[PDB]
């Protein structure tokens, strides 16, 4: 029966070739006589080209291939938080079956523009630099741009952590749950990352989906939708997720492997046409949902690594114009001690402020002005001898300002600690304190108003910002603090 | 008279200067886009002859 | 006529007919499925097959499966129940608000005005912005290239435009958004909607909207903007309107259509544009112009690739703008809404055989007075406002009067802010800029000009400070 | 079964097969040869024949020649009988000392540990080598890249490496010579008679050496690199072991693979690569690996071809290291060796709770001086060394002198240098570098840092330059 | 022939350049698609095969040589493109010649920090060893310095010195 | 017709980038192999025999001319680029 | 462009103009550093020929070196010793510059023929210093060293 039914003409390098299956619909899931799967992307007058999930070696020419009734989706719901599993949702962790009760298809269509309510609530990352001028919100699409090796999984890490003083709370509208999508990665380096996320206590709540280096081209390609639509059980629940692709270049390499194998058109790069669209309709599918429709919502961190600086390659074009904004990281920021190395001139959140509460509100719209001032004005630095008292403000208040945006790895802090540290800087205490020192200053201030005022910061959270009453007990703990630190 | 005459020179000379720094950024902008449009072109007609040969 | 599906590739489906085929830019309804697809005709590729691209997913498809020939091209609803409706670009509506009844659909594809259908004449279209009006004025039925982008106001000022225009002309309104961002699209949508510009209650809606969305497959993204000018041809056409036409972005139709070129096999041109690159813009935009029933201007978001002007997409693009209006930064932290850089931005048509001679002198005067000033900003922070020469300071204190004259309250920025809405009529514009310029209006003082519209409240609110 | 030779276009020949077809990746072999020649299946072209790439040479190769399909891939000896010996892709021994009387043999092809079969353990491997130790040290176990254009010292590198870690190892090494030169092998060979580490008389030998080198055709190339892993698998598994592997150069398998992509029948990727390069890459990487059965500390070679880092082969590779150690020809060129990048080589251990927090904080105080010294470098070459302040020339003359303190004569470079090599113990290379940055010899001149080992050799050469 | 037979021969390949542009033409005509730059994708391999066989003998093979020279034509002073560095990173070394070194007089025009040997002083005469053994880099170290100094500014006795013996050994 | 007949006349191409870009349209939907700025190799040829035409004849052939004032655009002031040249 | 690249191994002369060059008003635009000789050596032309023509190309050579501080900071930042090679360098520029009968209607001037002799002599002057003192546009579109400083003189 060649109409439910195939049989294998060529076979190599991933691609089977195959005579009949004269039933198959374009991206249907077959099945080898080996036990091998693989998915019908070309559909074509005398054959079908299947992309095919593992190696070849168990494929022949005459080998038999059936439509099965299959369905390309995944395990959904609860029972998949502190699970390691592959693009497909097989556990890889070695602690038996995922006990889902719920599946849910990987290609399905982003919510269209109506279910959708503007994007107001914070997705705080506990970041300094990110949480006060490159603001994310519930629901948006936020790049993590950079050359290697620049932090850039290192934001999503902390990111992750830092949802442990959520999710450990009472209130359930401020829980985050939270997948990370590691394609084409190393297996040591995905061990190394859960185990991270172990050691702090941030796997209960965290999916974790891995299409390593060694595994086959389409299933790199579909991992990031797999993880999506995990995701999505959470946006369409009334709970929050929060996806990480990383990364999204990796994807997009696989892909190419597939069209150019598919012998489709190569563009730019060698990438298909429809590449764009890879990425536009996974992107799309995060979504801040209206109350009718259960208040949830999903949030993208993808993740591009660039190739020397060049963010209009490609690839890095065609997801720059796809999200909501961008951290852009550099490594001369890096190495200059600017660690996270954000450009924070760059950086950019479309939804900004929308997505901040007015106590960060507040002192990040200073921050930012008195960046930008600084921005203009740094290159008369090493040498300025004779500039005006103004401008010797500018450049001292903007070195100190700078010094307060460093921020060690693994400790992602909570918005009020951010704005009691800020509030240092904005207000001018640091102004006296030679720049070497504010790092020193920073985790000394902030370790003491952790132990001894729990309270002036159970405050500033609370009156949503920085009330007459915060401000004065803000203003004697810092000077008097200052005072002894440089004593 | 000296200093007069020395950081008039140099206010004069500095202005220069920032003035021919701006025009070669200009030109190096110019030859940076011209470069990288070329480079677009180069590589993406090697990947077509390779295609078109088989 | 009805075909079978013989080739399933992506965005990319073949489907042959056993009788007479259907021409190339027919629109093919698949059938068998959920929501519609539709094919468009690319090519005839001999023994009775057609290429077609898709504007929806082709997962699902069969080989064999049945798809008919419609007939014609993509058709569309067309007429004033269009508006502050949402379309997607198969006429479909998007909203959720039910159908869309019109007695008229057209078609999406159109070949440009003939020659004779043209106006010889350059007419001015008063927007009723100060800024634009006096310096760099648009031109009736001409293109306008929007500069700037998200941050800047750009959205306040369509939507203002789309006021001004209906309200002073009696124009209407199309907002193509190609590669929409489905986010940014519900966010226009309710803006628009609180703004006025939309209502949902009446039938006094200003906008027509069509959303081609970024998860579209591209042969949606390339079309889109063809959807919207259909829709606005229309109205001047069938209504004999002067209609203002979004196009939200311009690069974002190039790259789509760039992308189908790929996806048809086409061996790409410089830099990886499409070989068609010229003509695919050409043939979309010489269908915008005045006609002798009426006139499309269009407004157009240019995203600059590499921030290269001479990039093939850009490039192209400038070959067919009669003006740009650049919105800026700077402009808008100095608090002068709206942001537009006032010696950024250029009109083709100022030139005084097309405008006033009158209007050219005041406009370039305007112009030398503010570059003027541009040039006297070193000798400030270095020698202080005193030192200057007595023909200095009267340019200083008259350029910042203009400065902060060439400000406006907008009516579609009346919640927001609190402050009324100001529409100034073109000979005011140039009458209030001429006085400043003459020196009638140098005993007042320089916040007197700040968001007012005509120069008689630059007079009122003088009085009102003592 | 037997095949036909039906096509011979280079390295890729077609056969076909009356009877049953052999799979892919099985390995043929040719009757009518002198020498043994293997056909590796690479894809199933249909009508009964077969596409494959040769292990050897194609010249002489006959339409209608006789090919016997051999049931498995290439299976080469292992075990402990390989130690001593010289093998080649498909582990024919080429050492001229007889056959290799193992009781075992392994397929060259196999799958990658699980993700279960990971371990995260992870401590600093001390090398002597001032930058490395300092910058970017290697781990015990880790996965280790040497990244360089032709001629800026990565093989120099790997052999002062094997000179200071491989020399007075516990257990196995295995050499891979992947694509490089011949010349190399013998010197190799030779020098490891001469230590001792590898003994033609008994049974004590240390090192497995595998060689595919640019004199042999693409094919042998392209597989050589996985028999050297595989004989470092055996170790690593069937006797738990702690293994060395040593590679030069990875990136030959890639170019190989480019070489028949084309005959393959393949549309080129970006740059002229083979589709297939990331997935090709990822199955052998992920093979080159510590699991929880044994540890392998990995020193992989890495080819940058035309000096570009951005090419898709050194790009993909940069994802499956540990440690990075980046080679500039702008750094060679001065005179500066190890030509190492301070400000591109990275490693997964450069964290203070894992080093502590004085070698991390002196390694990112060096970094920092020479970075602000780079972002320095093209201003006062303009606007002069006057303009600076006091102290924006005081880490211009610091930053020159860490540049130099940086360099370090190789034992094994001694025929470049003229200088007798040193060792840098950990402890002195941070105090050394903690001094300079704390001003403590501002005193002495530049040249005084440069080729030296511990701190007190500049110290020393100061006062010989003095007259 | 010379190698094998207990003799000694030099071979100059004047150029490979010249050579691969001929390799090309031949390729793309028999229908191989072509590779990076339109050359085929083993044209590393078509040198590297060339001069491997370049080569020392032992004694039991007699004790011959031959030694190589290919010559490769630059465009522009590029030595880091792509056919020049595939040629490097076969050879034992490289002389890197430059036209900006000959119009300013130094003839032969080598750039030393650029140019190396592999061999290094194992192929010299102890004498030779004796005078050269260090000079290579301390004339990279020379030219690094000359050019930090460009602008005469108060240097110690040191880099005076340097400077001093560089431009003599120039 | 005007050249060839005692006559003189004047020819505008307005412009002839936009024509080779026209052309270049056609080659590569024709599949010609693209070269410099991706323009097929007889891009120089479109133009060259097109302004031939452009000629002062003498009197044994009437006397009558061709003047052409082709027209190119820039981009950047780059007269160096391939059409231009 | 592989068209004139593969050209120049055709040649026993190259004579490579330069647009740079022509813009300047340098004619005939030859590029004196891209223009090469296979009889340029000494046992062919004989060693003053050889010796004037190397001290020619090393000037132009070392002056464009100087040309990247030049173009940012100007004459001023120049020492003494490299004032003196600029000076004699564009000298040299402009010495090489000829009138040609061929392009009077372009010049203005009358074309120019220069016997070997008085070009090996002209320039060998130059470069011994014997004209420091005579301004550089003296040096511009002559035949030879007389009629630069017959040019000189008139200049007043
Ligand atoms: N805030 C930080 N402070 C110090 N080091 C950091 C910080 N963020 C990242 N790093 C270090 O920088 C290196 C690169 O970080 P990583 O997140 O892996 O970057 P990428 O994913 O861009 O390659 C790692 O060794 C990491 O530990
Ligand atoms: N550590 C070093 N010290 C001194 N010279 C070196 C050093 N490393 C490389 N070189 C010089 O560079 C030449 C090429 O180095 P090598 O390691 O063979 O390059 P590749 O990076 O191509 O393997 C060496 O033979 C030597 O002359
Ligand atoms: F030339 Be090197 F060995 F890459
Ligand atoms: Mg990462
Ligand atoms: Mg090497």
């Amino acid at each position: 029966d060649l109409e439910e039914t195939g049989r294998v003409l060529s076979i190599g390098d991933g691609i089977a070739r195959v005579h009949g299956l004269r039933n198959v619909q374009a991206e249907e899931m077959v099945e080898f006589s080996s036990g091998l799967k693989g998915m019908s992307l070309n559909l074509e007058p005398d054959n079908v080209g299947v992309v095919v999930f593992g190696n070849d070696k168990l494929i022949k020419e005459g080998d038999i291939v059936k439509r099965t009734g299959a369905i390309v989706d995944v395990p959904v719901g609860e029972e998949l938080l502190g699970r390691v599993v592959d693009a497909l949702g097989n556990a890889i962790d070695g602690k038996g079956p995922i006990g889902s009760k719920a599946r849910r298809r990987v290609g399905l269509k982003a919510p269209g523009i109506i279910p959708r309510i503007s994007v107001r609530e914070p997705m705080q990352t506990g970041i300094k630099a990110v949480d006060s001028l490159v603001p994310i919100g519930r629901g948006q699409r936020e790049l993590i741009i950079g050359d290697r090796q620049t932090g850039k999984t290192s934001i999503a890490i902390d990111t992750i952590i830092n949802q442990k003083r959520f999710n450990d709370g009472t209130d359930e509208k401020k829980k985050l749950y939270c997948i990370y999508v590691a394609i084409g990665q190393k297996r040591s380096t995905v061990a190394q990352l859960v185990k991270r996320l172990t050691d702090a206590d941030a796997m209960k709540y965290t999916i974790v989906v891995s299409a390593t280096a060694s595994d086959a081209a389409p299933l790199q390609y579909l991992a990031p939708y797999s993880g999506c639509s995990m995701g999505e059980y959470f946006r369409d629940n009334g709970k929050h997720a929060l996806i990480i692709y990383d990364d999204l270049s990796k994807q997009a390499v696989a892909y190419r492997q597939m069209s150019l194998l598919l012998r489709r058109p190569p563009g730019r790069e060698a990438y298909p046409g429809d590449v764009f669209y890879l990425h536009s309709r996974l992107l799309e599918r995060a979504a801040k949902m209206n109350d009718a429709f259960g208040g949830g919502s999903l949030t993208a961190l993808p993740v591009i690594e660039t190739q020397a600086g060049d963010v209009s390659a490609y690839i890095p074009t065609n997801v720059i114009s796809i999200t909501d904004g961008q951290i852009f990281l550099e490594t001369e920021l890096f190495y200059k001690g600017i660690r996270p190395a954000i450009n924070v001139g760059l950086s950019v959140s479309r939804v900004g402020s929308a997505a901040q509460t007015r106590a960060m509100k507040q002192v990040a719209g200073t921050m930012k002005l008195e960046l930008a001032q600084y921005r203009e004005v740094a290159a008369f630095a090493q040498f300025g001898s004779d500039l005006d008292a103004a401008t010797q403000q500018l450049l001292s208040r903007g070195v100190r300002l700078t010094e307060l945006l460093k921020q060690g790895q693994y400790s992602p802090m909570a918005i009020e600690e951010q704005v009691a540290v800020i509030y240092a800087g904005v207000r001018g205490y640091l102004d006296k304190l030679e720049p070497s020192k504010i790092t020193k200053f920073e985790n000394a201030f902030l370790s003491h108003v952790i132990s001894q005022h729990q309270a002036l910061l159970g405050k500033i959270r609370t009156d949503g910002k920085i009330s007459e009453e915060s401000d004065a007990k803000l203003k004697e703990i810092v000077t008097n603090f200052l005072a002894g630190f440089e004593a | 008279e000296s200093t007069t005459s020395e950081q008039s020179a140099r206010m004069t000379a500095m202005d220069n200067a920032s003035k021919n720094a701006s025009e070669m950024i200009d030109k190096l902008t110019l030859t940076f886009n011209r470069t990288r449009q070329a480079v677009i072109t180069k590589e993406l007609i090697e990947i077509i002859s390779g295609a078109a040969a088989l | 006529t009805t075909g079978r599906i013989v080739a399933v590739i992506g965005a990319v489906v073949d489907v042959q007919f056993d009788e007479g085929l259907p021409p190339i830019l027919n629109a093919l309804e698949v059938q068998g499925r959920e929501t519609r697809l539709v094919l468009e005709v690319a090519q005839h590729l001999g023994e009775s097959t057609v290429r077609t691209i898709a504007m929806d997913g082709t997962e699902g498809l069969v080989r064999g499966q049945k798809v008919l020939d419609s007939g014609a091209p993509i058709r569309i609803p067309v007429g004033p129940e269009t508006l502050g409706r949402i379309m997607n670009v198969i006429g479909e509506p998007i909203d959720e608000r039910g159908p869309i009844k019109t007695k008229q659909f057209a078609a999406i594809h159109a070949e440009a005005p003939e020659f004779v259908e043209m106006s010889v004449e350059q007419e001015i279209l008063v927007t009723g912005i100060k800024v634009v009006d006096l310096l760099a004025p648009y031109a009736k039925g001409g293109k306008i290239g929007l500069f700037g982008g998200a941050g800047v106001g750009k959205t306040v000022l369509i939507m203002e435009l789309i006021n001004n225009v209906a309200k002073a002309h009696g124009g209407y309104s199309v907002f193509a958004g190609v590669g929409e961002r489905t986010r940014e699209g519900n966010d226009l949508y309710h803006e628009m909607i609180e703004s006025g510009v939309i209502n949902l209650k009446d039938a006094t809606s200003k906008v027509a909207l069509v959303y081609g969305q970024m998860n579209e497959p591209p042969g949606a993204r390339a079309r889109v903007a063809l959807t919207g000018l259909t829709v606005a041809e229309y109205f001047r056409d069938q209504e004999g309107q002067d209609v203002l036409l979004f196009i939200d972005n311009i690069f974002r139709f190039t790259q789509a259509g760039s992308e189908v070129s790929a996806l048809l096999g086409r061996i790409p041109s410089a830099v990886g544009y499409q070989p068609t690159l010229a003509t695919d813009m050409g043939t979309m935009q010489e269908r915008i112009t005045t006609t002798k029933k009426g006139s499309i201007t269009s407004v157009q978001a240019i995203y600059v690739p590499a921030d290269d002007l001479t990039d093939p997409a850009p490039a192209t693009t400038f070959a067919h703008l009669d003006a740009t209006t650049v919105l800026s930064r700077a402009i808008a932290e100095l608090g002068i809404y709206p942001a537009v850089d006032p010696l950024d931005s250029t009109s083709r048509i100022m030139d005084p055989n097309i405008v006033g001679s009158e209007h050219y002198d005041v406009a370039r005067g305007v112009q030398k007075i503010l570059q003027d000033y541009k040039s006297l900003q070193d000798i400030i922070a270095i020698l202080g406002m005193d030192e200057l020469s007595e023909e200095d300071k009267l340019t200083v204190s008259r350029a910042r009067k203009i400065q902060r004259f060439l400000s406006q309250p907008f009516q579609v920025a009346e919640v927001f802010t609190g402050h009324l809405g100001k529409l100034v009529p073109l000979k005011e514009t140039i009458k209030g800029f001429q006085q400043i310029l003459a020196g009638e209006y140098d005993h007042l003082p320089e916040q007197a000009f700040y968001m007012v519209g005509p120069i008689e409240e630059a007079v009122a609110k003088a009085d009102k400070l003592a």
